[PDB]
Parts: structure tokens; sequence; C-alpha cells
């Protein structure tokens, strides 16, 4: 599965 | 090594023509297994190649849940790095993020990746340590100061370590017969004249996998590294790749000169020559 | 910066008169990702044209195929059109059976 999301 | 797994994600803004796009796109290697686009009319991750179907609903929901969230993410990215820049929001704008793991021959874990890019210029990569950043300039560390706070790197460095390994050596099992099998490249030289006293030699290698190619050519066995002109590396539509290296040569001296082709799905590397 | 897109048009397998095949029209090295692709039989837009899911390389710069199934004839003339922000006027490019 995809990475966990983040904000930049 | 022998095999990697990677995600490529774009995500665009364009002022005056609605919200941010964001495109994932998963690889194994040089095959493409998943997809995403917020564009699309019921967006939701779709497959790519024939061994990710037999996924569970699981693992699609999740997918989803995952991709649909990075588009409401980066649409905020885009806002936060238009700000760090003072930029005006009328231009548009880029963020891509690229991330995945690289196995070797014996199926362990060579080194993790996560890089991130502005308009196509460097702006945040995960060190080869696994813990530590490296920004590309004072609006980089912004980011990296939040990275940090969320502990970020802790994260990523367990799921490149995990996750990503796993699920890499699951779809290398689930798709061998294709993902593990190297087809060598069919190969010939071709000639053209250029004048009365020069032709071209054009040495092609047609339906390969994977993309990894060497073609060469030399000269009394020099290697004509400056006089080559070779061309990108191009999918044929049917999983393979294509690739040509030409080079000029005095008319009557083509016997001098001899391409050299190296891939992995040879039993040994090639040699040849013009055949009249 | 801006970088403008490298183009390739070819067919997927050797082309045989009058046997059935895929022109293939490919863009690469280019930057930002908007891009626009049509495959042009005699100098007119072909339709049912597809194409790959976006993707980049190491550089970040974009890649994609635009493809469509195909006949070649020793008569008909086929081409790539490709239109970009980098591009003043779109760029044709014709297809040469050995290239």
């Amino acid at each position: 599965v995809p990475l966990r999301p983040m904000t930049y | 090594g022998s095999h990697s797994m990677r995600y490529f994600y774009t995500a665009m803004s364009r002022p005056g023509r609605g919200e941010p796009r964001f495109i994932a796109v998963g690889y194994v290697d040089d095959t493409q297994f998943v997809r995403f686009d917020s564009d699309a009319a019921s967006p939701r991750t779709e497959p790519r190649p024939p061994w990710i179907e037999q996924e569970g609903p699981e693992y699609w929901d999740r997918n989803t849940q995952i991709f649909k969230t990075n588009t409401q993410t980066y649409r905020e990215s885009l806002r936060n790095l238009r700000g760090y820049y003072n930029q005006s929001e009328a231009g548009s704008h880029i963020i891509q993020r690229m991330y995945g793991c690289d196995l070797g021959p014996d199926g362990r874990l060579l080194r993790g990746h996560d890089q991130s890019a502005y308009d196509g210029k460097d702006y945040i990569a995960l060190n080869e340590d696994l813990s530590s950043w490296t920004a590309a300039d004072t609006a980089a560390q912004i980011t990296q100061r939040k990275w940090e706070a969320a502990r970020v790197a802790e994260q990523l460095r367990a799921y490149l370590e995990g996750l990503c390994v796993e699920w890499l050596r699951r779809y290398l099992e689930n798709g061998k017969e294709t993902l593990q099998r190297a087809d060598p490249p069919k190969t010939h030289v071709t000639h053209h004249p250029v004048s009365d006293h020069e032709a071209t030699l054009r040495c092609w290698a047609l339906g390969f996998y994977p993309a990894e190619i060497t073609l060469t050519w030399q000269r009394d066995g020099e290697d004509q590294t400056q006089d080559t002109e070779l061309v990108e590396t191009r999918p044929a539509g049917d999983r393979t790749f294509q690739k040509w290296a030409a080079v000029v040569v005095p008319s009557g001296e083509e016997q001098r000169y001899t391409c050299h082709v190296q891939h992995e799905g040879l039993p040994k590397p090639l040699t040849l020559r013009w055949e009249p | 910066i801006q970088r403008t897109p490298k183009i390739q048009v070819y067919s997927r397998h050797p082309a045989e008169n009058g046997k059935s095949n895929f022109l293939n029209c490919y863009v690469s090295g280019f930057h930002p990702s908007d891009i626009e692709v049509d495959l042009l039989k005699n100098g007119e837009r072909i339709e049912k044209v597809e194409h790959s899911d976006l993707s980049f390389s190491k550089d970040w710069s974009f890649y994609l195929l635009y493809y469509t199934e195909f006949t070649p004839t020793e008569k008909d003339e086929y081409a790539c059109r490709v239109n970009h922000v980098t591009l003043s006027q779109p760029k044709i490019v014709k297809w040469d059976r050995d290239m």
C-alpha cells in the first residue's frame, strides 16, 4: 500500500 | 540489485480552472500497476497490470482513502509553498513526489527513497540514512521542521523497511511470470549512405524488458563515445522497449565497426556488425 | 525553467504494408505537464487515440505514450502533432520507417 498522506 | 517499487505523485494548480489536480501511479521496476486521478468521474484507484487484480476490497479501499486524502493534502501544500516563496495566486505550480524501496538480487533492502520537487527543481529529500532531511533552500526548511515535529522520518523509515519491501516481494511473487522474466532484445544493424564518402550504421534493440540496456559502437575495438548518437529508450506499448545507437562511418570502413549489446535477458553479451 | 518535449514517432512492430500494427508517439523530457498530442493520417487527426497515465523520470521531467491501432501502406503519410507552453507553434514530426 502507499505511504500515509502528509502536508508540506 | 534486481528489483524496486516506486510511487510517483504529481499535484498541479490551475488558477481560474478549478481546484488542483492530483495524479498518482505505482511501478514495480518498469511495470506500472496502479493509477489514481482526482479529475476522473468517481476518482478511485484502478489496476494497471493483471497481477494486481487479485487484491482484496480492503486493499482497494485503503488505497482510495489515501489517494483521496492526498488530493486534499496537496491542495493545502500548493497553497503553503506559494506562500513560502511569496508567489502570486495567479500562477500555476507543481509539486512532485517519488518514493520507494530497492531490493538487491538477494531480496534484502539495498536502500529507501523519498524526494519532492517544486516546479521541477529539488525541494526536500529524505537522506540515505532514512533519519534526516536535505532541504534545498529556506522555504524547504519550513517543510523540514513541520516533518521533524511530526516525526515523519521515523514513519518513513518504518514504511520503507517494512511495508514497502513486504508488498514489493508479494507483487514479485504474484506477478513472477512477467516481473521476474527478462526478455532479451532482438538486434540488427542497418546501413544508410549519407554521402558518396560516408554512411550511417544504426544498431537496433527491440522487444526487451526491463528497460535497462547498454548499446555501444566500437571502431577497431575503441569505444566511439563522443561519436555515437543514442536515442532515448522508448516503450513499444506491449511492456517492451526499443532503442538504437548510430555512428557515421567512412564508406568502405564499415567492417571496422562493432555494436555491443548488454541486457540481462541475454545468455552472454552480443557483438554485431553490418551484414551486406 | 520549462523544458520542451522530445518527440519520437514509430510503430510497435516492424512496418508491414497491409499489416495491422500500432502507431506510437512518445513525448518525454518536458515540464510542466500540460501537453497536447495528436496522431495524423495524411494531415488529418485520427480520433480514438489513447495514452499512458502521467509519470516522470529521475530528473522530474514527464513522459507520455500516445498510441493507436493502424495499418501502414506505401501511400499514407502519418505524423505526430505536439503543442506545449514552450512551443510557439505546434510541432509536426513525420513518421520515418527507419527511425
